[PDB]
């Protein structure tokens, strides 16, 4: 399996620069007087015309031969001093190269995180491998449990494994040099996240989820979820239930062994755990549990999917849920949408999920405001059926 | 043209519509955790393609650079 | 009005129709665009540089220089 | 402190500073004062006047 | 920061630095900037122009 490592990197301290005080008014008067003298002298050389005067009038005022050095006293008397520029430009360049070294370190870290996440969370299309890496996740609360109950739902941002230590000793905002300050702002802004990684939902932290948006968006995501669980988790660890009013949309699930009821047998094999109503629960085995405590492992973790739109769920489903079972409310209703942290809302036609920001590690909500979460890995019925025809080939 | 040979990289920056950052001259706020969200490119066939994601508006730098080269 | 030259007429109507139109274009463009800090210094210094000539030119209009040369 | 009592030069500059800061608060509606174009352009005026004076002297020397 | 708002000279040099660094990133494909021939040769251009100006003045003094 791949490797990933956290790091901590302190950002460098921006440059400081003293703001120019501005020249006093008499200096301007003196400058104008000096120019007046210079033009008066040369003018009287032109008016006098003799080559002796034309020599003398240039020979005596040659002072720049020393004044090029005496510029150093500009910083003593307070004249204009543009000449510190080269040193500052060198400092800028140096700082920028240091920042580049940090950026490439962030790049390699983000590449490692990407390789790891996509190894754990392949895209739905790629799940047709169906062997070798299939069903390899494990019940037991160590190791694989970090990804046992978690499902890739989309792609989006995440915080890197590098941690940006504070740029200590920040100069005050009048001393702060514009370039290095702005560059560091942009670094902190954009190296804050890795873009287009797999976005994950943990099944172990919410009693249910409710899917609000357009019907085919919601369905496509649901098929993707189902096939992700079916590839990643074996039928002995995760069992599946679909409760529907439109079984034609769900006819593909018959091939998937996770929908097989081990208790009832028919001609085709195990009974399909697809019901046309919540009243059609003739199981009563997933409905003798207690309320659910979010994990911080049941024998199968039942996943019950509903798009029946029936008021009768609120009887067998309290405000807290059932122990070994997580739910997915298709066709979002006020019964299931009573917890915004559970609502995955397709805000944009492409399938942009918004929900609450959750911690990468604990999956716990970090703040209550709804925000961009993912673009959903929506999958077609044909691809789902094709994967199901692959998964039906296996019985281990 | 002898001057223009020296000014040709600068003009090719300027015509390509690359613009260097504004400077926070007096706003005195330097921390902004706005984390710009992905622009997302829908595949032109549409049907059954999960749409792709690029990191920000800054993806237009990749276009502007190739334009700057062509100007130069 | 004082001069009867058609060239003066053409220049006058041209400046009357262009200069406020240029002001309109400046009002539409400038608040939306970015600008380079260098150009912003030129647009500052334009002010001081158009300020400075006016007193010498004024003294030229009074012919103070010619009076002080002669008187 | 009524009347025509004496004042130190540090108070003269302190008042002129408060006058400029109040002028900037009057024409603009910001008082962040790290740079101030008012001074810069009155210096440009001073340059205009001193240049006119200089040329007037340069005119005096002819006879 | 839209519009024609004021800017400090430290921002003027900061922008000119980012302009040179972007120009070097454009003509060459390296941004290690410890030395930069672009500046050196535009200084050579400046030397050419200032020498032409100087000789033009030295030509003016003849009559």
């Amino acid at each position: 399996a791949p490797v990933v490592k956290p790091e901590n990197i302190v950002l460098p301290t921006p440059l400081s620069v003293p703001p120019p005080e501005g020249k006093p008014w008499w200096l301007v008067v003196v400058g104008v007087l000096v120019v007046g003298l210079l033009v008066g002298m040369v003018g009287m050389t032109v008016a006098s015309g003799s080559r002796l005067f034309l020599g003398a009038g240039a020979i005596f005022p040659i002072f720049m031969i020393g004044g090029v050095a005496m510029m150093m006293f500009g910083g003593r008397f307070g004249g204009q001093q543009q000449m510190s520029r080269p040193k500052l430009d060198a400092m800028r360049a140096q700082f920028m190269l240091m920042l580049d070294m940090l950026r490439e370190t962030a790049q390699e870290s983000a590449d490692s995180m990407d390789a790891n996440y996509r190894w754990f969370h392949p895209a739905p299309t790629t799940l047709a491998a169906a062997v070798g890496s299939s069903r390899m996740w494990e019940r037991q609360p160590d190791g694989k449990d970090l990804n046992f109950g978690v499902v890739r739902v989309g792609v989006g941002m995440t915080r890197p494994e590098v941690t940006w230590g504070e740029p200590q000793n920040m100069p005050t905002d009048i001393e702060l040099e514009p370039v290095t300050g702005k560059a560091l702002q942009e670094f902190g802004r954009y190296q804050s996240v890795v873009y287009n990684l797999p976005k994950m939902v943990s099944l172990l932290v919410e009693p249910w989820y409710s899917l609000v948006g357009e019907r085919e968006q919601v369905l496509g995501l649901t098929r993707a979820i189902i096939c992700q669980l079916a590839f990643s988790h074996g039928p002995d660890h995760v069992q599946m239930i679909v409760v529907t009013s439109d079984p034609d949309r769900w006819d593909w699930v018959k091939w998937i062994p996770h929908f097989g009821d081990p208790r009832r047998r028919d001609a085709a094999g195990n009974a399909r755990m697809v019901y046309t109503s919540v009243r059609e629960f003739a199981t009563e085995q997933a409905e003798l549990f207690a309320g659910r405590g979010s994990f911080t492992t049941p024998t199968p973790h039942h996943v019950i999917i509903s798009d029946i739109e029936d008021p009768q769920w609120e009887y067998v489903i309290s405000s807290e849920g059932v122990d070994g079972v997580t739910f997915f409310d298709l066709t979002g209703s006020p019964l299931w949408t009573g917890a915004p942290q559970r609502v995955l809302r397709f805000t944009d036609s492409a399938g942009v999920i918004e929900t609450l920001p959750r911690d990468r590690d604990t999956w716990m909500v970090i703040d209550d405001n709804a925000w961009f979460f993912a673009l959903a890995d929506q999958m077609s019925e044909a691809d789902a059926e094709q994967f199901a025809h692959q998964m039906a080939h296996w019985r281990l | 043209c002898v001057l223009m040979y020296h000014g040709a990289p600068a003009l090719s920056r300027w015509l390509s519509g690359i613009r260097l950052p504004v400077f926070p001259s007096a706003t005195s706020r330097w921390v902004f955790e706005a984390r710009p969200d992905l622009p997302t490119t829908v595949v032109v066939s549409g049907g059954g393609q999960p749409t792709l994601e690029g990191p920000a508006s800054v993806r237009d730098v990749l276009l502007r650079a190739e334009r700057a080269r062509s100007f130069l | 009005l004082v001069s009867g030259s058609p060239a003066v007429l053409s220049a006058g109507v041209a400046v009357l129709v262009l200069l406020p139109a240029a002001g309109l274009t400046a009002a539409a463009v400038v608040p939306n665009t970015i600008y380079s800090p260098l150009f912003r210094k030129i647009v500052e210094w334009i002010e001081y540089l158009c300020l400075m000539p006016i007193f010498p030119l004024a003294l030229w209009l009074m012919n103070v220089y010619e009076a002080i040369r002669y008187r | 402190g009524y009347g025509l009592g004496l004042s130190t030069r540090t108070q003269v500059t302190g008042y002129q500073f408060l006058a400029r800061r109040t002028a900037m608060a009057l024409t603009r509606w910001r008082v962040r004062m790290e740079v101030e174009p008012g001074r810069r352009q009155v210096l440009a005026v001073v340059a205009s006047v001193s240049a006119a004076g200089v040329i007037c002297l340069g005119a005096l020397l002819w006879s």
